[PDB]
């Protein structure tokens, strides 16, 4: 996976807490 | 320039107009562009758009292809005013299948690419053989009517034809669905031609004017008698009413008084070139709202093809009939036919049909193909066939080049 | 060659027992590790942090 | 102020714009975020993405909403349409072939 797709699944998942 | 307008289709069809950043990658976008149609779709009271199993989010043209993720919205052909279609695409990844044994490898494999023959087709192909069979049997009967003046012609292609009809009513009246139909019709259509000369034949003495007349009008009428009552296969059935009706009318000239074939093909040929310009208003009169539009659109398309399709015919005939390499300005009927050539050629981008605007092309090509090959086979010697055969291949050639460079 | 006839099926009849366990397989293995570019639109499922 | 001085630091210019108007925080459907009201307030979290514009006084938005079946209107943008040259070329192709 490119640089780009990490930093897009990454923000995806920040959203989320316990 | 930074910015375009767009609208995007959405699920079970919603369409929503947005202000698109031009110049970032449409990866970047697709994600909170689903969010704001999930809010909409939500306040609206409808089902959200959600994920199913493995997949993923994606944004197409209508057309299905997917864009490029990484390439800018201004990178690809996309124009404001334009409209894009936000979908769910399912992942393709699954084992794969490994067959040993060759003999058994081949056997499975190759049954699953192909289509076997099966009941359905087999009634259509008998069907086509039985109408092969009597437009055969009518050639025969009719070839023996050009050397004898004997009722057996019309006798025997009388009863044929009652008995073809007659087998057709019942498939008409019995049929239940598009296949069985497809059998009807293509019985029905095959008792035209034994009815037709059984008509014709009947007239005593040797063959000529007065046989013609009523040649071409049972078929005429029997043709036009067919289409109101069936109400399908409209394009075919026209275009034999538009040949047999002109033909009756030059039938009927030449058998009451004529001056000249000339005179008569070139009366036929002016009415043929006014004709055309007269094809498509005559084809739009020919004709859960949304149900009788997309009906009537669909049935005056298919008109226009016929009614093209019938006039090509004609002009051909007529052209290449008036034409002539010894009859005196043998040079005026060659540069006539060129005229006439070029209206169709270049009227043919007039009509957005694929099958119309071809017809229409391919109806210009064969008469200038045609005319010098009767200028070939008649005034027979090397210089004219060495000159037809140096114009039969650069015709064509010269245009393509021109189109495709 | 009618041992031989009968032998060859014997085998073919294995082939399709084995294939349709595998497929069992397949089926189990891919609903645990995806392929990390479907992830992304699965954070909303119950399968995160499973 | 922040945005324009890092877009220097990477070596790209700064947001600028003519004619009347301002600059604002939008969505990706170009639509701007409230004025006056709290980030808390509006449906905002991390890891969401967001636009910075010029809104200009001629700025005009449709605001609406039509339903058609997807699956059809996909559908008849082949079902039926004009020429095209790759046809054509074949097309010319077959005429030269038949000329010979």
């Amino acid at each position: 996976v490119s640089i780009a797709e990490a930093e897009e699944f990454a923000q995806k998942l920040a959203q989320w807490r316990l | 320039p930074q910015a375009v307008v767009v609208g995007v289709m959405a699920g079970e069809g919603v369409q929503i107009g947005v202000l698109l950043d031009a110049n970032a990658p449409v990866s970047v976008m697709t994600d909170p562009l689903l969010k704001v149609v999930n809010s909409r779709l939500r306040e609206l009271g409808e089902a959200p758009l959600e994920a199913t199993g493995r997949g993923r989010w994606a944004l197409c043209l209508v057309d299905g292809a997917p864009l490029r993720a990484t390439q800018s919205l201004t990178e690809q052909d996309v124009y404001d005013g334009d409209r894009l279609w936000i979908r769910f695409i399912a992942d393709t990844e699954r084992r794969s299948q490994v067959i040993e044994h060759i003999s058994t490898a081949v056997a499975s494999d190759l049954s699953k690419r192909f289509a076997r023959i099966d009941p359905i087709v087999a009634v259509q192909v008998g069907a086509s053989m039985v109408a092969t069979g009597v437009v055969l049997a009518t050639g025969v009967l009719g070839w023996w009517r050009w050397h004898h003046n004997t009722w057996l012609t019309t006798i025997y292609t009388a009863v044929i034809g009652v008995l073809v009809l007659a087998v057709a009513m019942l498939l008409l009246m019995r049929a239940k669905t598009d296949a069985d139909r497809r059998v009807a019709d293509i019985m029905l259509m095959s008792a035209i031609m034994p009815v037709t000369v059984a008509a014709a034949a009947a007239p005593p003495g040797p063959v000529g004017s007065p046989q013609a007349v009523l040649g071409f009008g049972v078929l005429t009428v029997a043709a036009a008698l067919a289409l109101r009552f069936t109400g399908r296969r409209l394009g075919i059935y026209t275009t034999i009413v538009i040949i047999g009706a002109l033909t009756m009318l030059a039938a009927l000239a030449r058998m009451v008084a004529a001056t000249s074939a000339v005179t008569l093909l070139s009366s036929l040929l002016l009415i043929c070139v006014v004709a055309y310009h007269a094809a498509p208003a005559l084809s739009r009169r020919l004709a859960s709202s949304v149900r009788d539009v997309l009906l009537q659109a669909e049935r005056a398309r298919s008109f226009l093809s016929g009614l093209l399709t019938g006039l090509g015919v004609m002009v051909v005939v007529c052209m290449t009939s008036l034409c002539d390499p010894h009859t005196g300005q043998r040079w005026l009927p060659l540069i006539l036919a060129g005229f006439t050539s070029g209206f169709l050629l270049l009227r043919g981008r007039s009509y957005v049909d694929r099958w119309q605007s071809i017809t229409l092309a391919g109806t210009a090509v064969i008469i200038a193909a045609a005319v010098c090959v009767r200028y070939a086979l008649e005034l027979s010697s090397p210089l004219a066939v060495s000159i037809v055969a140096a114009i039969l291949v650069l015709l064509p050639a010269a245009g393509m080049a021109a189109a495709a460079h | 060659d009618a041992m031989r006839a009968q032998f060859m099926l014997m085998l073919d009849m294995l082939r399709e027992t084995a294939q349709e366990s595998a497929d069992s397989m397949d089926a189990n293995y891919r609903w645990f590790h995806p392929a990390p570019n479907t992830l992304a639109a699965a954070v909303g499922s119950p399968r995160m942090w499973e």
